[PDB]
């Protein structure tokens, strides 16, 4: 019944270890540590290993390369017909999986919630897909006329067999007059969906921007910026651009939720990069920075305390009037915040909450809860690096329990030792912790709910946090006669 | 706005004003194409001359409805007692096959990867095999883990047996653990290809060099099945009440259905090991789904087994010629019970007939429940009008065909194996039929043609708990027809509920 | 026009331009009120206004759920073995009770008249009792003769016993044959009002002056159930796991659901003469549906049994209670099999509640259904915000209160008894519900205020074999979330199938 | 294997008959009869039925009441009137919505068919009387539903019982809220069945709507104008009869009672020619208005191409030239399509034998239809018909035809399972006991949720379904493979 959770964590860790063969715990114990005390501001310190190779046969939660290009980064794009090239399997366990919503028809304008591709046959790996990839592009190209542009999103075959989609690009571009981006994010590479962040941000500025203007005519304000890494789960990103432009803003393009392609090709154009999601686009932030003097900066639009500090920042990098603008939409939100607060707060004060996420929900999702009086003790990162966990704490305290790429072992004894009063993490998660009578709630997928973003996003985090942890399913997971 | 009193999520809160104008707003700066040409294009695809096209495709597949083949390794590993898939080669499939399970079944789904990165290209994945079985047998106390691949790993070619042999030689396992293998490819066939070379395998490693000492049991394999829960339930009380000597061979029925208790079960149920082995000494082997088993019924065959498939038996005829064979192999008659359940769904059948006759439809999914579902729509009257699957071979369709002809309502109706769900939106679109039976892709082609969708296959992501409930069996064909008759009664009720203008037919009793 | 290649019949025929044109023709001498008129009138029945004019009334029923006292009496007839109904009265009465079973049913009913014509007012209906006694056992070969009255008799006041001892000394039927009786007045209560009058009658025949051998059994009264072909099933089921020693008085599940093979069996299965004989033995009675039986639990109470009220056990923690009851009389546990049948019903409402919290309703039917639908719900956290019963009382307004109470989500709550399906529109038109449960007349509920209608009382007409499912035990809970959740499902896809306007929420998986 | 058809059905009587004690024996063999042959329009056969008489008591008849002939079928379709059924709940709940006559209306707002009003009797009212409740529900009515245009009171048995007064009520009210308020007597113990509802709601009409001042001195009247009397617009019937009628040339001022409103009622008297498809239950009012207004009334059938075209040459040929041309174009117009329904049906259906049973007309009215594809009735009887309803069954029946009137349950179970025919057309109490023997069964009553089978478009309905009953796949299922 009494336990210091700084100890009890440490505790938890030893219990953990000990289940591993002397390889395996060697590499695992370097990954799992409790944040410390600190020397913005700091919370917590943390040493903690990451973004290295997973421990075979643990049950990782890990996805790969081509979920972080193709899943992540491309699939959003709406107006372009993305090419899952290889088997068949990726793009159909990847189809429509990821909430990243748009507004288009479906098939005729956008081709987002589709399955694309080249349906990889034995003959296809012993003879090469590269003539088989060009007659999809004349096929695409027929039956899809309003297509803009297509990706070819390399699954694991593509690399090992020496096929040269660069080339069928090439040659398919000039024929058809349509942007082609091949993507080399064959799962075997990198150890993680970080990889493929990477790779398919190359192959943005590569493929995309590595090209004579086509927005000749764009009429730029001073208040033009790109919202970069926000992939509207659920409306995320149109329930954060309502904000930024009653601020006073112009958003250029969000990428890539509800993004297009013309959007994406104008992004060199604003006047300052917005970014949610650092761990998935710093890379073409930094490029656009050297390349085209935009400078960048990092925001978060969970719960009030964040959304109103990030208004403020944001505006004080432009004028008078953009900082007023701040004030005015953070006034104007107030009621709202203060009746979301009054309703759930005393429902949920005092709960605490671990976390699993893949590289920025870890950290970014910390303030709305404590907004709401909740504690997180712990939390960590699928696919995270070194620069994510020390930013991790500026917004997790000393005592909490930090896990990199946790197995399903380590996850399980974790979560059944503390009994949260709530589990945020994914779909491989949920029905466990359920069986465990433990709330949860997907941090991924928002539960099929969501905005959670912004001012009308913190309403529905908030109720959808308060369903889950206050429902009557719980009392009746005890039988009256046991 | 928001409200906090009547919280607004994402459907409505999309449709308030300031969203409305903020949208079009964007859209101004999209280079999306005009109103006028986005209706243009809808209409053509909608057309003739588009179908002619769309069936000329010869290389580009667009919603196909398959897997791979280790998903289906990992769906029959999963029947087994205590049993741990391990798929050899990248991680990324893993989590994926996980997710497809877990969304289907609204249940957790236990796998675990060898994780072979780039490296293996170059050196192959020996350590991967070596160090991640003594991981899965440490951490997760399964009784047998059962090795699949992925795609690298086949590219790759790296030699399975002797991988586990060194494994057992440096002591990841025990020697006489239980480390079955199969290669399961996706770039041959489908999930059900996979689920019959990972059940070969292990079959393989439980009867290789035995001699059966022979028995009138017979083994039953159920195949790759989204209502596995509720039919093999259905399938042990109908076995039960006949009084048949059996071994289900893949059970996954307690494994994706288990209690929320404040415990959770990493395993449970599934075929016994010592079932599995002692399997080799049935007379007879049947397998519930012809395209989940080839392999593994010639297998079967190479012991001296006598074998049969049904394919996804579902109604009148095709429960009575499963009992039937069930009686000749088991030499017990059908017993009264049985039959009592069968005139009731016959009352049941010429009940709501005036309904069902002449209604067409499509059908789609895995080759056997496409049959299986054709063969019950035609003996309530109805027409299989197109009936697809992606995965179903020219063999496949030859036996749709005769199905086709066995009876008048056939007249008319094709089977297209190879052809994708883009393929069916054109199908749909100018040969319009009254419904759709398939999955819940299928939701987009209710969307996109008006043809309402029941759903009756893997996976069915948007409705809950359905995987719990029998389609086999008389109980189960009974099932399937108040959810038919459910589909069309409510668009009935739908078509006629507008006051003064449809309402005329808006009939209390149906 | 109508074309033999694609038969138009009423629903679309009159929807063809001729018709369009010709009723526009109609209606111009037709004298109804103008269109504008009409608009303006359906809005005000739609107002706050109207609603306290409607609420104000005195005298008038619109739109009633509930049937009179005989229905009742043929319906719990009917669950005794070959026993035929037998309504001493009028027979417009009987044509119309058989028509309203059967249509719910999609089965025969069986039930005679006496025939009663207006020269009965003067001279008493004693040769009708005499001679129709006699041909109802030559024709129909019943076991016993459950004797009720039509409204026609009962202000008559023909004397029944007095007239059946006289027609057994004619020799209508033999001395020893079993003729109960009862009043069943239709200016008093409802359909359950009848079924508890008949049933007290059927055993005060066989009890009367008898002393009890107690043995330790329990008597189970299932009530008036739309649903009892299942139901009675699934309690039978359960009943056999606990090994309860029960005796079922009143069982319709076989009656009401007999086989097409090519014979019509006019009476199939029900409780035993002997059994009902032997009944007064039993320590126990209990009632699942508390307004089914208040004068028959008084009669059991009356031969020293000691007795218990259910209100239509729905979903988890009714069905707990039912069974701590069944363990408490039997002396057994709750066996492994239903624990483990619990839990997965507990493991479906934690994996879908997110789809159920906070949704809110109008219920509607018996005052047990009514209650016991509402605690389901409440269980859920959803929100049973309009509970109505025509036949139910102030102390059921206060037991409903009660269970309103127990939860947080009970707060808005109201029970309304004696109130009508009128009433229940204007609440539906000025306090809007998600969901509206009840019966088939609940469609004119659908249509008027846009409120989606399930159907889970009695009658259901308009959807076919509903009643062969279970909505009570586990199982039963288990299809009714199920049932819930694809209404929710099936709106929310609804709400998001419009291409480029409201399908970015057309999520694949829910 | 072998029988003689006439001799086969005499048996199956004797044999029914033996079942019965004696007393109920010589009540019931009056009723049982097998169709004679013909003396030497034209009549192809002759028999002697006893009919319109008591049930006997015990024996299961399918006969309703007086509220239903009255409430059920003459005055519930009326579209803009409030009908109460007067009396306890019950029978306007079980009478609720079952009878499809189909109307055009904004149920609760202009028009009421789909509702159940009642008084709801409680024992104080059968103690005290409901008199006084009803002048309650009358004002309770006319201010929630301001648009209905009158009200009717539908008696049901306790009313007569007890001594209320309730055409003193509706006079008063009618004062009052200057609404027609219409009280009638078809209390459940009044007459045998349906019939005398029929009866006593003609009666109604005649003296409570056609009482009065003229409400309709401006209707404007041509040479052509007609009421179609008995056509209660069974899923469209009536609609799919009128259209021909005014292809034809004619003005159809009113059709009773299916989709009708009190103006058309009211009207009735101005019209040229009443136009009776169901004799039996309008007839009454039919006399009525010949004797007192000099209007002509003619019996038509619209069920199948052989009626229909004799129905409209006979009626056209009451008019002039113009509609008897119209006639002939009309059956020229659908010619292609009963071609095409005959081509399709005929070939499944031809020599399949058929037994009937309904109320009082359809037993004879759709026998043509039947034979238009090559169908044959072999057993037919009626509910509640008349010596007059037997006479003219000759006119569509063969020699040999088994008839039954007021056929009990035991009877029509032996009679059915003696000659199995190859379907059975009847109603809801008789179709579930045929279907689980194995024999196809359709509603000729509520048409099986079907229709309309009047007229041309009907006749292709009625083909497809008697096709999708007989034809099917479910009744070679019936017999399990093992026995
Ligand atoms: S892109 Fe990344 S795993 Fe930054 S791959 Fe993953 S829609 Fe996660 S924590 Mo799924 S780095 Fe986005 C993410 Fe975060 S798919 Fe979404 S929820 S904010
Ligand atoms: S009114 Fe009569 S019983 Fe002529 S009471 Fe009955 S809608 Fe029948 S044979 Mo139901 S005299 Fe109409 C009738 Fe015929 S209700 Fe209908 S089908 S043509
Ligand atoms: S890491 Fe290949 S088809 Fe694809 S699911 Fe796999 S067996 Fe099947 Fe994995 S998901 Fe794909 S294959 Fe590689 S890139 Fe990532
Ligand atoms: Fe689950
Ligand atoms: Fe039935």
């Amino acid at each position: 019944d009494k336990t210091n959770d700084s100890a009890f964590h440490a505790r938890l860790i030893a219990e953990v270890l000990e289940a591993y063969p002397d390889k395996a715990r060697k590499r695992r114990q370097k990954h799992l540590n409790v944040a410390g005390q600190a020397e913005g501001v700091m919370l917590s310190e943390c040493d903690v290993k990451s973004n290295v190779k997973s421990v075979p046969g643990v049950m990782t939660i890990r996805g790969c390369a081509y979920a972080g290009s193709k899943g992540v980064v491309w699939g959003p794009v709406k107006d372009m017909v993305h090419i899952s090239h290889g088997p068949v399997g990726c793009g159909q366990y990847s189809w429509s999986q990821r909430r990243n919503y748009y507004i288009g028809n479906t098939g005729v304008d956008s081709f987002v919630t589709m399955q694309f591709t080249s349906d990889f046959q034995e003959k296809d790996i012993v003879f090469g897909g590269d003539k088989k990839l060009e007659k999809i592009i004349d096929e695409i190209d027929e039956l899809f006329p309003l297509a803009k542009g297509i990706s070819v999103q390399s699954e694991c075959p593509i690399g090992l067999i020496g096929d040269d989609i660069e080339a069928v690009s090439r040659k398919k571009k000039k024929e058809i007059g349509k942007t082609i981006v091949p993507v080399r994010c064959e799962g075997f590479r990198g150890v993680s969906q970080s990889l493929g962040h990477h790779i398919a941000n190359d192959a943005i500025r590569d493929w995309v921007f590595d090209g004579e203007d086509k927005h000749a005519a764009f009429e730029t304000t001073p208040y033009d910026v790109n919202v970069i890494g926000d992939y509207n789960i659920g409306g995320d990103a149109w329930s954060s651009r309502i904000l930024l432009e009653e601020m006073g803003l112009r958003v250029v393009g969000n990428w890539s939720g509800d993004a297009t392609l013309a959007e994406i090709e104008r992004a060199p154009k604003a006047k300052l990069n917005l970014i949610h999601c650092y761990r998935s686009m710093n890379y073409i932030c930094r490029h656009m920075e050297e390349k085209y003097n935009i400078p960048w900066t990092e925001y978060n639009f969970f719960g009030p305390s964040q959304i109103a500090a990030s208004l403020r920042k944001i505006a004080a990098l432009f004028d008078e009037k953009i900082q007023e603008g701040a004030e005015r939409v953070i006034a104007k939100y107030q009621p709202l915040v203060d009746a979301v607060i009054e309703k759930f707060r005393p429902r949920l004060a005092g709960k605490k909450v671990m976390l699993y996420v893949g590289g920025l929900r870890p950290r970014h999702v910390v303030n709305a809860y404590n907004d709401l009086g909740m504690e997180i003790v712990g939390t960590g990162y699928e696919f995270g690096h070194n620069d994510d966990y020390q930013r991790t704490g500026h917004y997790v305290r000393e005592g909490t329990l930090i896990y990199d790429d946790v197995t399903g072992y380590e996850l399980e004894k974790f979560i059944e030792g503390i009994r949260p009063d709530l589990v945020g993490s994914g779909i491989k998660e949920k029905y466990p912790v359920q069986k465990m009578g433990i709330p949860f709630r997907q941090m991924h997928s928002w539960d099929y709910s969501g905005p959670y973003h912004g001012y009308d996003g913190f309403a529905i985090f908030a109720r959808d946090m308060d369903l889950a942890i206050n429902n009557p399913v719980w009392s009746m997971f005890k039988a009256p006669w046991k | 706005p928001q409200n906090v009193d009547k919280i607004l999520d994402h459907a409505p809160l999309f449709r308030e004003p300031e969203y409305q104008e903020m949208l079009a707003g964007k859209a101004k700066l999209e280079n999306m194409p005009p109103a006028d040409k986005v209706v243009e294009i809808a209409d053509w695809t909608k057309s003739w001359e588009y179908r002619e096209k769309n069936f000329a495709r010869e290389s580009l597949s667009v919603n196909p409805a398959k897997a791979c083949q280790p998903l289906g390794a990992v769906f029959v590993a999963s029947g087994f007692e205590r049993t741990m898939s391990f798929v050899h080669g990248s991680q990324g499939c893993v989590a994926y096959y996980r997710s497809h399970l877990s969304r289907h079944f609204k249940e957790p789904s236990s796998a675990v990867s060898s994780s072979m990165t780039e490296d293996a290209a170059v050196f192959g994945g020996l350590n991967n095999m070596v160090d991640g079985l003594a991981n899965t047998y440490k951490l997760y106390d399964p009784k047998m883990i059962a090795v699949s691949t992925t795609c690298m790993a086949e590219v790759i070619g790296d030699d399975l047996h002797a991988f586990i042999q060194t494994a057992k030689g440096k002591g990841s396992v025990p020697e006489e653990f239980d480390v079955p293998f199969a290669h399961t490819p996706a770039f041959v066939g489908s999930h059900v290809t996979g689920y019959d070379n990972m059940l070969k395998g292990i079959l393989e490693h439980f009867w290789k060099g035995r001699t059966p000492v022979p028995n009138r049991s017979v083994n039953i394999i159920p195949g790759f099945d989204g209502f596995a829960v509720g039919n093999n339930r259905e399938l042990k009380r109908i076995l039960g009440m006949m009084g048949v000597q059996y071994t289900i061979l893949s059970d996954v029925s307690d494994q994706f259905d288990t209690p929320s208790d404040g415990e959770y079960r990493m395993y449970d149920g599934g075929t016994k090991i010592e079932a599995a082995r002692d399997a080799v000494n049935a007379d007879y082997t049947i397998s519930l789904q012809e395209y989940c088993t080839p392999k593994t019924l010639e297998y079967c065959q190479s012991f001296g087994q006598k074998t049969a498939s049904f394919h996804y038996p579902l109604g009148i005829g095709a429960t009575d010629d499963l009992l039937q064979k069930l009686s000749e192999i088991s030499g017990k008659p059908v017993p009264q019970e049985l039959e009592m359940e069968r005139g009731r769904l016959v009352d049941a059948l010429a009940d709501s007939q005036a309904y069902l006759h002449g209604k067409t439809y499509a059908i789609y999914g895995d080759p056997d429940f496409v049959y299986g579902m054709a063969r019950f729509i035609l003996e309530t009257g109805g027409e299989p009008k197109h009936c697809l699957a992606t995965n179903g071979s020219k063999a496949w369709e030859a036996q749709m065909q005769e199905l086709f002809d066995s009876s008048p309502f056939g007249v008319g109706c094709k089977a297209w194996g190879g052809k994708d769900l883009w393929h069916m939106r054109s199908l749909l679109a100018t040969e319009k039929v009254d419904l759709l039976i398939g999955n819940s892709y299928g939701k987009y082609l209710e969307r996109d043609t008006d043809t309402p969708l029941i759903r009756l296959m893997f996976p069915i992501f948007d409705r809950h708990h359905h995987h719990r409930f029998p389609v086999w069996g008389y109980q189960g064909a009974l099932r399937v027809l108040v959810t038919l008759l459910d589909k069309i009664f409510d668009k009935l009720d739908d078509d006629t509920i507008q006051a003064g203008v449809t309402d005329y037919s808006f009939d209390l009793t149906r």
